[PDB]
């Protein structure tokens, strides 16, 4: 569906479950049970099995080479593969993009602003930090207040 | 803005004045505010014409870019980046004295 | 004009359409009779400049 | 006279140990103490961190900054040595390695299983999992004779407390008690204690460790005793008669040494030479004999120079009396040169400790010192190559400060007609005859490699330079190997075995794996040594041009007035791009990598073809690459096909294995190498105008910094393309060498 | 055969003549600022174009432009 | 002041924040490995 | 094939990036406001004002043939 | 204006066959100082008048600038020796250093506008101007 087959029921994807643990069990049969290198392999056996049960219940969409694939055609059924990772990404990318701008206005209204960019005012840098989970309803208000963008006849230009 | 006194003297012309300055104001700006002409080029610390010699006192001359380490070891201060942090007496017209 | 900040209008300088800070306006018929200082230093490491009286807008 | 003027002259409490100059950085210079108006200030904060001559003209407080900073360097060595001995204790298989060191791989790193990175911990035997490791401490700890796991845990906590003394000593010599310049200019006494009480006692007490500990341990290890069943190192000291059951000379005692019956100590201080076929390495009784041989005449060479008590060769007087007819005034003036400027002293010290470490790399592979390092071909490859590159890097620094001294501390008023002045006077004939011989060598070394490549391409194989062709037999290098096989018996009559098995004699093989085979120098080594003679000559062509044209040239007659490290003197005179003595080091560092990569490629193909491999109990020898250096080494396609393309197959067919970390570094340092050429081919004025677009994109958004975001400066821009190139020129040779020999061997 | 013409900003900051190692810059008294001097360039045929005036030139942008045109054995700096 | 104001220099105030913000990504890969989604 | 067209579209935009810089900054900038009076192919502006290697629009052309061969490669 | 005198040195890095331009930097000293020749080496500097033949004018100025800073003497004169034998008296140009302001004003290569006020190169088409 949506092109290729789901990997919830895929023989090549289930073969990649098979020969990987068959490769990894061949390392297990040269040790003895009870040693700490034995427990390091058998714990690494189950984290590959549960990984292969994570992608089965996740509903990833791939076939013909036994891999998982991802769909970025804006699909709301496939929103867990790209969209809500990006929606948490673009959330507090916009922290650091906004509080770096918020830090760089109160530092300009100082005595010596050149030293203060590498010698931090940590009560002001943390003082402008935690107003960053609520950026874009204030940044859009900043966009329509007017002073987010200076006028073109006062910028540095060639 | 504190208060400081600089006794300037040019013996080639023969003018001895006592000017008053602050911590942010330059020395020749206080000389122009008392009506004393002094040689200068662009007020940057990057020429040689505005050179004075510190006879007595203590001068923050650190914002200049023309004079090197040894040439300021004899006490040659450009009067346009100088923050006078003490009560001083300065010989001026030392533009040929640095080189 | 003494004192306060004066914006520039001439091109070919580092400080174009910047804030400016005027000092000691000259009266001798010199072509560039203001020796206006700046912050945000240029490529030469010189934070000051002199230009003419035709580029003030204050 | 200096009859009481060798004394200590110490200031008490010079600098208050405070915090206000500790957090206001750039505090060592007038041009950096007034804040970052530009972003040149951040890159000048790191470049002027150790440029102490640009901080103060007072040589007394320059030399106190040197002596305290060495203690900070020496504390880093003891902290790093504590990391090696502690990872031998808690994170190792060394105690399992001593029961069978012929097939158990070394391991000193257990990776945390976090991101699925646990596949790098390979099955290296011993009931233990971990990263296969190749610095070779395991054969060092068998050479010193550390048996159990407790002694590695005690040395690293004995080494950490040696760092905490050494870090405290630099604190004491800058903040409580600092010496003066009278103390540092007593160089006739410093060479006394360094020859005698540093290297002599460094040998003689180490000869005490080898005879009393490492010889009874390594006489009982190779017999077949388990390391739990060997008596302790403090049982070979308090029990003299237990040593008597190994060497019968210890039943006598100290009376042969005191009464000079020194031939009674021949049973444990021998002159065997060669190898030890039981344990795979040097005879340890020879090494125990070698150290107190150096000790009893380093301390003899310690008392050479003039001291407080009258006697001694004065260093000012032996230099002054070496005048001659060609050499003008001789060395009149050089003693005041070397006891004023550290850069003059660093320029001689770096060429020596550089080119002693190249002697270390060559006197280790063909004479394997440590037991059971002979079978471990990964440790021989990594201990060769690492001692090359340190000797390759520290030799270009000898012409760094050889040129920094000339622009800073060379006064020509003190150097009239002496030996340093006379080569500035005839500096055309130095470089031009060096300029001729590089074109002579590179036509006669690299031009033959084209000439064998064309003749193989043109079909006519009888017109190249090979064994079955016009032979270029290296008859000088084939002769000295026939001398050292007559060095037993004939020329050094008390040496029983050979001086080294690389010149000839017999094979030595340990548990089937070949310890050392005789290297047969053939006609493919006449050319590759002439490659090595060519690219060494080009590195001294750039660097000696950097020293002799450091003051002035016919391009620039006042080059020293602009400084050492400056970009240019304008595009006039046709263009003066890369004209400083900094850029001669920057150009000379590149040909060092273009030199030393060939030396380790000559190492990694000849020793993979002629000495290493396997030995059948009939005596049949089968090498790794089959001995393809006789034919395929003579052409540049053969260096591409049979060596570069063929031996990298173990690197790139190594995913899913424990060597898969090396394949990531093998692609890591292709990337950083082709990150260098952005910094290297381009200029500055492009990027500064490209940054000029981005400052518009921030000043539109009230986002511009109060500091000025600038492009990197031109010497700074050449330096970042230099260091990227030498990470990506070395790191992929690192990741191909280690991934090949661990896989195939 | 360069062309090192000096513009009208030209404050008489007498260091371009100092930084010139070929004496092709020369101060000329001229009606203007408080320094009352301008920098003149008589020896354009004698210059090398090594741009040593422009590095010590604290105007708005470069009172002494340098712009390199023609050339000879003097300007190319050969000792043979 | 002046020792905690030494811990406001941009590398060292960066690095103890970079020790934090690296290890935030490390320890969420401890408890939730192998994540292509959510 | 999804990822490798983005390797092309990296090189399509970057070779555009040097040359739309190379077109539009032939005339002037802040580093050199009188670049038009010097010409298309001049060496540099010297080491002054920070240093000015590869400032010309010819040297702004020069970097893209590296990126063109990187892109079509 | 020239005269036969000496300089006093030894050297092996100097002018080649050169017959288009040479000179003589001639000056009077005060002591037997030791100075760097700008092509390299050292010399002995006899206390009267002494001269130096070198190749090209950068070496001649950088010896005249080195003589002004260390052991300060404002009396160095610079000629130019042609292959035919003519002299020039190049450097001070009338008895004084050019950092001092003259009374003889030539005033050439002095454009009377700002550096932005320069025409476009379309306006200088197939002729020679800025
Ligand atoms: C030009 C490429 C492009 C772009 C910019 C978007 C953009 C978007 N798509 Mg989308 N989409 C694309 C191609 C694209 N899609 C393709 C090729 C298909 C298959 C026909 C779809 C089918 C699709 C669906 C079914 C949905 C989106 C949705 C969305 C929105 C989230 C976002 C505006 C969602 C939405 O709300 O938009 C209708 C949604 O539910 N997309
Ligand atoms: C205050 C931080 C800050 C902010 C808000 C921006 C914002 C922006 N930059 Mg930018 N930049 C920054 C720092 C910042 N930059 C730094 C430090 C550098 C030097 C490495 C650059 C180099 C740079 C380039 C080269 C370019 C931009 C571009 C852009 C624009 C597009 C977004 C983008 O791709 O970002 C780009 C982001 C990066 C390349 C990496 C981020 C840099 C660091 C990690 C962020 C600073 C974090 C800092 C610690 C925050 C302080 C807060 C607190 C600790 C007090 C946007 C206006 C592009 C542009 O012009 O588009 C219009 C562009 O081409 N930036
Ligand atoms: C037991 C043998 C022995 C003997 C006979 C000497 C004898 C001497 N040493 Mg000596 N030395 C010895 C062992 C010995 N040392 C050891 C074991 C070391 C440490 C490795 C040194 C390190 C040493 C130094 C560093 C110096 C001497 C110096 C001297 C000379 C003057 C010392 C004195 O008393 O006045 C004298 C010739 C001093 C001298 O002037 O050397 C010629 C001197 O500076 N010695
Ligand atoms: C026999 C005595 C002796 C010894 C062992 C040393 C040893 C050393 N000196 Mg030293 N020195 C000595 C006498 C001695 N010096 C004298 C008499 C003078 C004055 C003329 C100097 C002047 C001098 C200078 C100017 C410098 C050294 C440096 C060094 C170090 C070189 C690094 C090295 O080779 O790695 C080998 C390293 C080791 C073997 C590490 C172990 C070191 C242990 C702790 C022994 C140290 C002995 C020490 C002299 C005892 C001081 C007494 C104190 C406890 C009160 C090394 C630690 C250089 C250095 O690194 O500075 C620190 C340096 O810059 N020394
Ligand atoms: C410098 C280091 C050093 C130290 C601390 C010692 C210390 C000692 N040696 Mg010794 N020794 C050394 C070097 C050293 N030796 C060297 C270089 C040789 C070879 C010439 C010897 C040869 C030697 C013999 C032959 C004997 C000792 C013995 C002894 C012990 C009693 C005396 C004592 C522990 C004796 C012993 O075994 O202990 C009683 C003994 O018989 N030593
Ligand atoms: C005995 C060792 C030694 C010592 C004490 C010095 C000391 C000095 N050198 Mg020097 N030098 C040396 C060896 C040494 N050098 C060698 C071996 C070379 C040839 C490679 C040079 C080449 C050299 C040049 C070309 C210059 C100096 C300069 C200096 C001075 C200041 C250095 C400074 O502040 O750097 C501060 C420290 C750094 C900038 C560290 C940078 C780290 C580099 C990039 C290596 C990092 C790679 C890393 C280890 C591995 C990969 C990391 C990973 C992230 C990929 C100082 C006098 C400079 C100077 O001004 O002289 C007066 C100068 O111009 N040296
Ligand atoms: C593989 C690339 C390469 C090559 C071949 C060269 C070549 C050379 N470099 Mg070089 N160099 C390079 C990259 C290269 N460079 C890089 C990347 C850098 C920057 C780090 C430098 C930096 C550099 C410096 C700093 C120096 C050199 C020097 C030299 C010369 C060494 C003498 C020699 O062997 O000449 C012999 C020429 C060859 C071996 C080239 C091959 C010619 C073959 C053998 C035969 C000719 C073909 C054909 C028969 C000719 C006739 C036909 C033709 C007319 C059509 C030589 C011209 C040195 C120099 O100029 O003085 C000697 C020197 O000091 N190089
Ligand atoms: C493989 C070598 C290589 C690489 C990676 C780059 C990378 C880049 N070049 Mg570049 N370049 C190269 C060779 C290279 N160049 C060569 C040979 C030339 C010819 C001289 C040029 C000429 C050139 C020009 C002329 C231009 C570029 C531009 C760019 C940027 C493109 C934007 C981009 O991809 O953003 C992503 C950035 C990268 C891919 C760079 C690598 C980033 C790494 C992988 C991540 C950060 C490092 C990370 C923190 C690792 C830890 C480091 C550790 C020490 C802590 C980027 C910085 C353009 C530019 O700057 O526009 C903005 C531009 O105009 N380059
Ligand atoms: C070392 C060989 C140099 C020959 C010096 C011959 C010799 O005896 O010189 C000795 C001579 C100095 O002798 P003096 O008579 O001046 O002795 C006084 C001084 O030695 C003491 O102050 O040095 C020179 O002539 C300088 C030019 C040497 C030319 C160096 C050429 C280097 C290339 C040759 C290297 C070959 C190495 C491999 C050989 C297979
Ligand atoms: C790309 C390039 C530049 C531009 C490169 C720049 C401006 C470097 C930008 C990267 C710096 C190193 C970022 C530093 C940011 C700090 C690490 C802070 C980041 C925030 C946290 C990591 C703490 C040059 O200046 C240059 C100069 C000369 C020849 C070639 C080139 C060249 O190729
Ligand atoms: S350099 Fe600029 S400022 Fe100094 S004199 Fe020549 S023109 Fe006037
Ligand atoms: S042109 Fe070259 S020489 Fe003439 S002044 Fe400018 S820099 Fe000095
Ligand atoms: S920067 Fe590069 S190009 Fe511009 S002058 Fe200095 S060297 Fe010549
Ligand atoms: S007057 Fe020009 S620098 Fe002060």
């Amino acid at each position: 569906v949506a092109g290729l087959v789901p990997c919830k029921d895929s023989k090549e994807f289930s073969r990649r479950l098979d020969l990987s643990v068959k490769k990894l069990e061949q390392r297990l049969k040269k040790y003895e049970p009870g040693t700490p290198p034995y427990l390091a392999i058998q714990k690494s056996i189950e984290t590959t099995k549960i990984r292969f049960d994570r992608y089965a219940k996740g509903g990833l969409l791939c076939g013909k080479d036994g891999l998982p694939h991802l769909i970025t055609d804006g699909r709301l059924s496939h929103a867990t593969e790209f969209i809500i990772p990006g929606l948490l990404f673009l959330y507090i990318n916009g922290w650091i993009g906004w509080v770096g701008r918020a830090y760089l206005i109160a530092i300009r209204s100082s005595d010596k602003p050149a030293e203060k960019e590498i010698i931090l005012d940590i009560p002001l840098a943390l003082g402008f930090m935690s107003s960053g989970f609520l950026w874009p309803l204030s940044a859009w208000k900043e966009f329509t207040s007017g002073e987010l963008l200076v006028d073109a006849n006062e910028v540095t230009v060639s | 803005m504190a208060t400081y006194k600089v006794r300037l003297l040019s013996e080639a012309e023969g003018i001895d004045v006592t000017i008053d300055c602050a911590d942010d104001v330059y020395i020749l700006d206080a000389a122009e505010e008392q009506g004393v002409d002094l040689p200068y080029s662009c007020r940057a610390g990057a020429c040689s014409t505005c050179a004075g010699k510190v006879s007595e006192g203590t001068i923050d001359q650190s914002d200049q870019s023309f004079l090197d380490d040894d040439q300021t070891g004899a006490g040659f201060v450009l009067t346009c980046v100088a923050y006078p942090t003490s009560d001083c007496t300065i010989l001026t017209h030392q533009e040929e004295s640095l080189y | 004009k003494r004192g306060s900040k004066v914006r520039v209008l001439r091109k070919e300088s580092y400080w174009y359409q910047e804030i400016g800070t005027v000092a000691t306006v000259d009266t001798s018929g010199i072509r560039y009779p203001v020796v206006v200082r700046f912050e945000k230093v240029n490529y030469s490491g010189v934070n000051t400049n002199n230009f003419a009286e035709s580029e003030l807008i204050e | 006279q200096e009859a009481k003027k060798v004394r200590i002259t110490v200031d008490k409490d010079p600098v208050e140990t405070s915090f206000e100059k500790w957090a206001k950085p750039g505090h060592f210079s007038r041009t950096l103490a007034k804040g970052p108006k530009t972003t040149t200030w951040i890159w000048n904060l790191h470049a002027d961190a150790h440029d102490f001559d640009g901080h103060t003209s007072s040589l007394e407080d320059v030399s106190r900054k040197i002596f305290s900073a060495h203690f900070g360097q020496l504390s880093v060595i003891f902290l790093w040595l504590s990391g090696m001995y502690f990872h031998g204790a808690r994170f190792s298989n060394y105690v399992a390695w001593l029961s069978n060191p012929t097939a158990i791989k070394p391991s000193a790193q257990v990776v945390w299983p976090i991101v699925g990175q646990d596949i790098l911990n390979g099955d290296v035997g011993g009931g233990f999992q971990g990263v296969q490791i190749t610095s070779g401490f395991f054969q060092l700890w068998r050479a010193s004779g550390i048996t159990n796991e407790k002694q590695l845990y005690a040395t690293a906590i004995g080494g950490l407390v040696m760092s905490a003394l050494m870090l405290f000593a630099g604190w004491f010599h800058y903040h409580k008690a600092a010496p003066k310049l009278e103390w540092f200019q007593n160089v006739e006494s410093m060479m006394n204690h360094h020859l005698a009480g540093l290297l002599g006692l460094g040998c003689l007490s180490w000869a005490g460790h080898q005879i009393h500990v490492s010889l009874p341990i390594n006489k009982l290890l190779d017999a077949g005793v388990a390391p739990s069943e060997i008596p302790l190192p403090h049982e070979f000291i308090v029990n003299r008669e237990l040593m008597a059951q190994l060497y019968p000379s210890f039943s006598k005692g100290l009376t042969p040494f005191f009464t000079l019956d020194w031939n009674a100590y021949s049973d444990f201080l021998t002159f065997k030479g060669g190898l030890n076929p039981i344990t795979g390495g040097l005879w340890l009784s020879d090494t125990a004999h070698h150290h107190l041989a150096l000790a009893v005449l380093f301390i003899v060479a310690g008392h050479m120079y003039r001291t407080n008590w009258g006697i001694g060769h004065s260093m000012k007087e032996i230099l002054e009396a070496h005048k001659g007819p060609f050499t003008g005034e001789g060395h009149k003036g050089l003693y005041e040169i070397l006891t004023t400027s550290w850069h003059a002293q660093l320029a001689i010290n770096l060429a020596m400790i550089g080119s002693l470490s190249i002697i270390v790399a060559h006197h280790m592979y063909a004479m394997p010192p440590y037991p059971y390092i002979a079978t471990d071909y990964p440790t021989q490859l990594s201990l060769f190559t690492h001692h090359m590159w340190i000797g390759g890097f520290c030799v270009t620094g000898a012409a760094a400060h050889g040129a920094i001294f000339m622009v800073r501390d060379y006064s020509p008023a003190q150097n009239y007609n002496n030996l340093l002045d006379r080569m500035i006077r005839h500096r055309d004939a130095i470089i031009s005859h060096l300029n001729w011989v590089c074109i002579f060598l590179g036509f006669h070394s690299f031009g033959l490699y084209i000439h064998n490549d064309t003749m193989r391409a043109l079909g006519r194989s009888q017109d190249m330079f090979s064994d079955t062709a016009i032979q270029l037999q290296p008859i000088f290098a084939q002769w000295i190997q026939s001398i050292h096989t007559l060095a037993p018996g004939n020329t050094a009559p008390n040496a029983l075995a050979a001086t080294s098995y690389a010149f000839g004699g017999d094979i030595v093989a340990v548990n089937g794996k070949i310890a050392m085979m005789p290297i047969a120098l053939g006609t493919a080594d006449f050319m590759v040594h002439h490659i090595h003679a060519f690219t060494i000559h080009v590195t001294v062509l750039i660097l000696l041009k950097g020293v002799l044209f450091a003051r002035n040239s016919r391009l620039i007659p006042d080059k020293a007035n602009l400084g050492f490290r400056f970009p240019c003197d304008g595009p006039g005179r046709g263009g003066t791009c890369q004209v400083s003595a900094w850029d001669h080091v920057f150009l000379g560092l590149f040909w060092m990598y273009n030199s030393l990569s060939i030396v380790i490629f000559h190492f990694s193909w000849k020793m993979q073809s002629d000495v290493w491999g396997s030995v059948t109990p009939n005596g049949a020898v089968s090498h790794i690459t089959g001995g393809n250096f006789a034919q395929s080494a003579i052409t540049i396609n053969g260096w591409l096909r049979d060596f570069l393309w063929a031996q990298a197959s173990q690197v790139i067919q190594s995913y899913g294995s424990a060597l898969s970390a090396y394949g990531l570094i093998f692609l890591g340092a292709h990337f950083v190498w082709a990150f260098s050429l952005m910094f290297l081919f381009s200029g500055r004025g492009y990027w500064q105008e490209l940054i000029e677009s981005i400052v518009w994109a921030h000043n539109k958004l009230k986002l511009g910094p109060a500091i000025q975001p600038r492009a990197l400066s031109i010497t700074q821009g050449r330096a970042v393309g230099l260091a990227h190139y030498l990470v990506g020129g070395i790191g992929t040779t690192w990741a191909f060498f280690l991934a090949r020999i661990i896989a195939v061997g | 055969a360069h062309s090192v013409k000096v513009y009208d900003t030209c404050i008489g900051c007498t260091q371009c003549v100092r930084a010139c190692p070929c004496d092709v810059l020369e101060m000329v008294p001229w009606d203007g600022c408080k320094a009352k001097q301008i920098a003149s360039a008589p020896r354009t045929e004698d210059c090398i174009g090594c741009k040593r005036c422009e590095t010590a030139c604290p105007t708005d942008f470069l009172s002494v432009r340098v712009y390199l045109g023609g050339e000879t054995t003097r300007s190319l700096g050969l000792a043979y | 002041n002046n020792f905690l104001k030494y811990l406001s220099v941009m590398p060292v105030a960066g690095t103890i924040f970079m020790i934090f913000t690296a290890g935030l990504v490390i320890e969420v890969n401890r408890f939730y490995p192998d994540a292509l989604f959510f | 094939d999804f990822l490798v067209h983005h390797a092309i579209a990296l090189g399509l935009h970057t070779t555009a990036l040097i040359l739309i810089k190379g077109a539009l900054d032939a005339r002037g900038s802040k580093l050199m406001p009188d670049k038009k009076d010097f010409g298309y192919s001049f060496p540099c502006d010297g080491p002054g004002r920070g240093g000015t290697c590869d400032i010309s629009a010819w040297d702004a052309f020069y970097l893209s043939v590296f990126w063109m061969l990187n892109t079509i490669g | 204006m020239p005269s036969p005198t000496f300089g006093g040195s030894t050297g092996g890095w100097l002018r080649a066959a050169e017959t288009e331009e040479k000179y003589a930097i001639t000056w009077t000293g005060k002591k037997e100082e030791i100075f760097e020749i700008p092509t390299g080496g050292a010399a002995i500097m006899r206390e009267g008048d002494n001269l130096l033949y070198l190749a090209r004018k950068e070496q001649c100025l950088a010896l005249g600038t080195q003589l002004r800073n260390s052991f300060k003497i404002s009396d160095y004169k610079i000629y130019r020796i042609f292959p035919t034998g003519e002299v020039q008296y190049l450097h001070p140009k009338d008895g004084v250093f050019p950092e001092k302001v003259n009374e003889g004003r030539v005033g050439i290569n002095n454009v009377s506008r700002n550096i932005g006020k320069n025409p476009n190169p379309i306006s200088v088409k197939f002729t020679g101007k800025s």
